[PDB]
RNA sequence: AGAUUUGAGUAUCGUAAGAGGACUCCCUUAACUUAAGCAUAUCAAUAAGGGAAGGAAGAAAAAAUAACAAUGAUUUCUUAAGUAAUGGCGAAUGAAAAAGAAAAAGACCAAGUUGAUA
RNA sequence: UGGAAGUAUAAAUCGAAAAGGUGAUAGUAUUCAUCAAAGUCUAAAUAUUACAGGAAAACUGAUAGCAAAGAAGUACUGUGAA
RNA sequence: GAUUCACGCAGUGUUAACGUGCAAAUUACUUGUCAUAUUUGAGUAUAGGGGCGAAAGACUCAUCGAACUAUCUAGUAGCUGG
RNA sequence: AAGGUUCCUAAACAACAUUACUUGGAUUAGGGUGAAUCGAUCCUAAAUUACAGAUGGAAAUCCUUAAGAAA
RNA sequence: AAUAAAAUAUUACUUUGGAUAGUUUAGUUUCCUGGGCGAUGAAGAACGCAAUGAAUUGCGAUAAGUGAUAGGAACAAUAAAAUGUGAAUAUCCAAAAUUUGAAUGCUUGAAAGUAUACUAAGGUAUAUAUGAUAUUCAAUAUCCA
């Protein structure tokens, strides 16, 4: 909604900052697997259930 | 990190301070160095100062605390940060001098009957 | 209707998220959390629910001053 | 044979496995060693009577009982309260 | 089977009074010595209605005999009532419609 | 006015709560199942629900066994023993003394006595 | 409860003592035997599939072995318990 | 708690369309209705041998002649398949 | 209400929008939400929950000013 | 009667798929030692902190880390700085330890908040029950001038 608590914003903020991907510098280290967050969501494909 | 604890050891209570506002007012600067586009080199320096001024703060509070306890060593009433280290179980346990009371008619009879040294021939 | 057509008025929040928990178990009107059993003390824990004490129990989470302790 | 098994109620959670026996032999012995290397007549099994047994099944054969009576003392002359601490049991 | 509609009244979840626009409680002012060994006189303001109640009721002032203020009653109007009227509780009270006496 | 009794407020120094509950001590009158149906019985101190603790807990020093050429606190193991007994005497349920070992240890209140009483 | 004319607990009523309990077939009597209830504590021998730290294996070898050999009670589902 | 039209609503008929659909109940025309026993939002109350029902065993999150979920539980099968 | 960055700009089109896409509510990276007067905060409505009390083997239930040296 | 496009059959090579074989920083079971939490604020939850991080890991406004004691030359994806005048690393130690949570001044929904006292801001204390001591009281409750 347009109002919401200060809390409820601070965790709407939060789930913005984590969907974010693996920086290119953290790909090229040695012997590394991740290459993609698999815990990635879009605001059309699930809804975050908060 | 370049401080050193010498340096720090030898400044005097004020010094402690004036040393830290200088500190803090090096890294306000250093941040905004970051955000406007500085070289590299004030990037390292902004990392360096942060652990000065955790270094300085380690030395202030460990001289003040440490001080704090000499104060309160004799006192009857201790603060209870300056108590030893022990569990919550532990500060209820009964001491090893009140577990071991013996009344005096159990105290006189160990005393007058005690375990004696022996032996048996084969 | 009890199908596709019932479903467009869902728009009421029922259960919000938890202070003691963080899970969104808190029932708005019986303002009590489905799941760790809020306002009560007691984190609400049943032997039904085995799975369910696995989820959510001590050794769960950061034990941020009882690893200090049993490793003293 | 009309076979009487026990087995109706939940014979799983009352099974009692010995895997420690092995264990247990090596514990108590390790604790009778230490008893005597502390004090070494404390393990010595203070001296007990020589009783019968119960019934007429076993009255014929003797076996060690628990304390001597006082009236066993005082005919052996020993005060019972230095019997217990020169290793005698004492079964008033 | 299930419980009748009589057993689910005695619970009261939708079978609770619709008591929001009542008035109050009609009823005779507490006892007291002036009721007993004299009289009160008290004054009909109006005369209103009361939802859920077929009678009218009459908000009756009387003054306070021990403290200085109002004492603000609300009786179940006797037919004849009217307000500015005079009205008299004890027992002493002459024997006129809307009089309480014992 | 004074001597007490009882009940409160405040201050100081502490104590309980919550987590865990594999093992430990208890509360509660489940049912599926078996009986070739089923209604007592069985499943069964079992499930779920509830309370309380410790590194172990519980028990513990005879108002106990036995009928002997007698024993002797408690606990645990072997045996007694699928026995005595219980049961629509059906399905089924079901101990303990003796005897053999591990370990061993006994002490206090109350009541009674002493009162230039403490 | 194995305890069978009541083995144990509890509730209603009743309720002792110049003592008395028990000897499992109810009852009265006389002997015999053995204990002496209605308060408290007590190490040792015993248990343990919480959890932590170790060691072993005629155990499984990625559809197996824990649900999980990778950011696994994670991704994802449900208003929610789950 | 008169007759009708309209914004809306329902669901009489076509037993039309569709019937691996636009849709796990929808579409088109036709019909009925379209403010006082009216329509409707949010808050709040009522819970499983319970609630709620102008009463159809109807409704209680696509679940109802007893919801959903987990445990007892790998319930039992003289029956069926391997 | 619900959604939660879907808003704006630039670069870019592998996948996605039953053909295609230079387009995008899609990919990447930055930017954006300014209150003494608008609202929440304040008040009470249906209703809801505490200390003490009452009840219950228990969990817990009842009571909301009645029972209280309380409010 | 006729053809071999399709159809069918075998082998080699490629393809789709991931069986089989080799392998294990993962499990299972048994046994041994403990069984060491919390009002001195636990377990749990949330938020924040790395030069470039989204998760995870570690940590708490002193932040992927501070002091001290051991330790002796590294780290690395890319740069920087510091470094034998002591880098990594380890610790039953010291300092520090945001919002919550039994959560405890009061209120709490996703709520932003807020009263008093002590020492404008900041920090402490104030829940309920409860033992002991001190102190101020209430009741003609028992006596009593």
């Amino acid at each position: 909604t347009g109002h919401k608590g200060f809390s409820y914003k601070l965790k709407l903020g939060k789930k913005i900052h984590q969907n974010r991907g693996v920086p290119q510098w953290f790909r090229m280290k040695t012997g590394n697997t991740i290459n993609y967050n698999f815990k990635r969501r879009h605001w059309n494909r699930r809804k975050m259930g908060m | 990190a370049s401080l050193k604890i010498s340096a720090i050891k030898a400044m005097s209570k004020n010094d402690m301070n004036a040393k830290l506002i200088e500190l803090k007012g090096e890294l306000a600067n250093l941040r905004t160095a970051k955000v406007t586009g500085g070289a590299p080199s004030k990037i390292s320096r902004l990392r360096v100062v942060k652990k000065d001024i955790a270094r300085l703060l380690t030395v202030m509070n460990t001289q003040r605390m440490e001080a704090l306890r000499k104060y309160y060593k004799q006192a009857k009433y201790v603060p209870k940060e300056l108590r030893p280290k022990t569990t919550r179980k532990e500060r209820r346990q009964l001491t090893k001098a009140q577990l071991n009371l013996k009344t005096v008619k159990a105290a006189k009879k160990a005393q007058h009957f005690p375990a004696r040294k022996f032996f048996v021939l084969a | 209707t009890k199908g596709t057509s019932c479903r467009g008025t869902r728009h009421n929040k029922t259960h919000i998220l938890c202070k003691r928990c963080g899970k969104r178990s808190w029932h708005l009107q019986k303002q009590r959390c489905a799941s760790c059993g809020y306002p009560d003390a007691k984190m609400r824990q049943y032997a039904w629910g085995y799975k369910a004490l696995r989820r959510r129990t001590q050794g769960t989470g950061r034990m941020r001053h009882l690893k200090i302790a049993l490793k003293r | 044979a009309v076979s009487n098994i026990h087995f109706c109620k939940d014979w799983r959670s009352k099974v009692h496995t010995w895997f420690k026996q092995p264990f247990r032999k090596i514990r108590r012995h390790q604790t009778r060693v230490e008893k005597a290397k502390a004090v070494f007549p404390a393990t010595i099994k203070s001296l007990k009577p020589s009783v019968h047994c119960m019934n007429q099944r076993f009255n014929y054969k003797l076996r060690l009982g628990r304390g001597f009576t006082l009236k066993e003392l005082r005919a052996a002359k020993i005060d019972k309260n230095l019997a217990r601490t020169i290793g005698i049991a004492v079964d008033p | 089977g299930r419980r009748t509609l009589s057993q689910r009244k005695g619970r009261g979840s939708i079978f609770k009074s619709r008591s929001h626009h009542k008035l109050g409680v009609a009823q005779h002012r507490a006892i007291d010595f002036f009721e007993r060994h004299s009289t009160v006189r008290g004054l009909v303001k109006s005369i209103e209605h009361d939802p859920g109640r077929g009678a009218p009721l009459a908000r009756v002032v009387f003054r306070n005999p021990r403290q200085y203020g109002l004492d603000k009653e609300l009786f179940i109007c006797a037919e004849g009532l009217y307000s500015g009227q005079y009205i008299y509780c004890g027992s002493k009270a002459s024997l006129h419609i809307g009089n309480v006496l014992p």
